[PDB]
């Protein structure tokens, strides 16, 4: 991960506004909205037949704030990103199946959210570092897959 | 496919753009740029730095053919006809691409629109801007 | 999009697969999990090890949809729509892994009908399988 | 590269007996017969009008060798397949202006064309340890794309 030292600057400026709890709910919420097909993994999470029924479910918003808490880990250890999430990898692949495609699904929902969120702020050299450290977070989580 | 539901919100959205378009494909020219780096192979002969006029004047064609494929959105194959003979005959632009721009519009729209671009409406918007892409790329 | 040509290149190819239609694509499947192992993740509930059976009972019956969809080349989308309902909307397969499967059947052909694989009918099969599968993810 | 010890071996066994005069010339031919669209970058080599204009082209099968050649190099190189390359990126990125998309369809034809020509030597575990290289050869070629 090509990370140059203004990127990096960047992400971990814009990071430190960002309200995990809430950023969480809504990126796994609209996924599961704008990309219908990845509900089929999460079916016990009960009712998701609607635009409402998705984000307020308060299932997808702890699940979210546990997604996005990795991804909070992944962030402090940019430099070791396989090693962080080599568990995370294993459990996507053998007991959960996942299409590691999806994970490149979930990292641009979040650039869509953090630019909603924060407007102006998220310019362009902004989202290009955002975009090389989702992409960064997806190879790793798909590594362990075999 | 484009239900009813999404045509509204996207006709609604696109709306709510109304004289901003060019300044918003504008913007997501160069964010597709800088972002993915390898769209820029298509475009060799433009000037591609902050601001150039070149990339504004590109950005407000794109949002015409947006505008004119909202405008008929009952009929889009045919509307974008000559779009799709340009890209996928003249320039041969690989799949992947629109896609590409496609978020990039997206990510442009949500810093923008706030309060217009709710789930709902993000799902119609995505499901338009892959018809568009479906269509150019045929 | 398919030709006459194409149409008439996808026939006799497949026509010389004959009965071996079956092992053809048990091996193809093996190839693609092997190759691309990111395509396991559909398929859990099977034995995937070398020249089990669930594999080879499942070769015989993508190779049969193969036989039908070349006898109803057509009129694909009528002919399929069975297996467009199960792969788009119950399994929900991202189609990047139909072009992995395509790929994996090409290098099964060419592996087996050295004669018959010319560049013309290459060219053929691999815009007959991507139509296929543009059936199959729609 | 992530490739086994068996793996490499493999490679190198298979490689060792290909005749690059011909498989050159047919995995360059078949990426523009194929794959049409990357005629564009060719259109110096002359009449492509026909599959049989391009198979018999002199122009198509002396490139082909010569990217036959820089894959050989690459394959004594496994360990570093992004110096190997380098250079040989700048010129596809700031010369020639082609899509690393384009990369993989070469790829792929390339692996068609081994088993064309192997047959049954050419078995699924070959096959996979080629993917991998195949697609090494890829990434060193996009890396130096800016
Ligand atoms: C940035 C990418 C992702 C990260 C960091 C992440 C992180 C996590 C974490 C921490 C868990 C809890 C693990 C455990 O239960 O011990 C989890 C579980 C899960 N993940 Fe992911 N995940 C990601 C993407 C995805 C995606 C794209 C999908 C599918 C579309 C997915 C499907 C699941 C499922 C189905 C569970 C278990 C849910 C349950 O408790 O029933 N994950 N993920
Ligand atoms: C939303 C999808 C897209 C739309 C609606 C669109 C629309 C347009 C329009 C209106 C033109 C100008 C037509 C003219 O002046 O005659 C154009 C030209 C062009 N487009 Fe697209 N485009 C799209 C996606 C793409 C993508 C993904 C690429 C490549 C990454 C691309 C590359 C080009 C190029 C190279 C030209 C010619 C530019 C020139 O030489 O002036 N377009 N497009
Ligand atoms: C040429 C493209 C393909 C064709 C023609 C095809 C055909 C078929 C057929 C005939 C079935 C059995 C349906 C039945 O039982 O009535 C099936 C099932 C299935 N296909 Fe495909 N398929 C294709 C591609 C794919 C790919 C790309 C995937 C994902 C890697 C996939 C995953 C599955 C799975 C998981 C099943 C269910 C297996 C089971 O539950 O027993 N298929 N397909
Ligand atoms: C991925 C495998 C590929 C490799 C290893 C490769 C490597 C090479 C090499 C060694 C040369 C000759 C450099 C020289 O003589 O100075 C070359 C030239 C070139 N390559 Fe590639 N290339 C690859 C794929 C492609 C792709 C897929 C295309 C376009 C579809 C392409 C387009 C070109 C063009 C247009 C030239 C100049 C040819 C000419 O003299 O007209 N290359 N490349």
């Amino acid at each position: 991960m090509h990370l140059t030292p203004e990127e990096k600057s960047a992400v971990t400026a814009l990071w430190g506004k960002v309200n995990v709890d809430e950023v969480g709910g809504e990126a796994l919420g609209r996924l599961l909205v704008v990309y219908p097909e990845t509900q089929r993994f999460f079916e016990s999470f009960g009712d998701l037949s609607t635009p409402d029924a998705v984000m307020g479910n308060p299932k997808v918003k702890a699940h979210g704030k546990k997604v996005l808490g990795a991804f909070s880990d992944g962030l402090a250890h940019l430099d070791n990103l396989k090693g962080t999430f080599a568990t995370l990898s294993e459990l996507h692949c053998d007991k959960l199946h996942v299409d590691p495609e999806n994970f490149r699904l979930l990292g641009n929902v979040l650039v869509c959210v953090l630019a909603h969120h924060f407007g102006k702020e998220f310019t362009p050299p902004v989202q290009a570092a955002y975009q090389k450290v989702v992409a960064g977070v997806a190879n790793a989580l798909a590594h362990k897959y075999h | 496919v484009l239900s009813p539901a999404d045509k509204t919100n996207v006709k609604a959205a696109w709306g709510k753009v109304g004289a901003h378009a060019g300044e918003y494909g504008a913007e997501a020219l160069e964010r597709m740029f800088l972002s993915f780096p390898t769209t820029k192979t298509y475009f060799p002969h433009f000037d591609l730095s902050h601001g150039s006029a070149q990339v504004k004047g590109h950005g407000k064609k794109v949002a015409d053919a947006l505008t004119n494929a909202v405008a008929h959105v009952d009929d889009m194959p045919n509307a974008l006809s000559a779009l799709s003979d340009l890209h996928a005959h003249k320039l041969r632009v690989d799949p992947v691409n629109f896609k590409l721009l496609s978020h990039c519009l997206l990510v442009t729209l949500a810093a923008h629109l706030p309060a217009e671009f709710t789930p709902a409406v993000h799902a119609s918007l995505d499901k338009f801007l892959a018809s568009v892409s479906t269509v150019l790329t045929s």
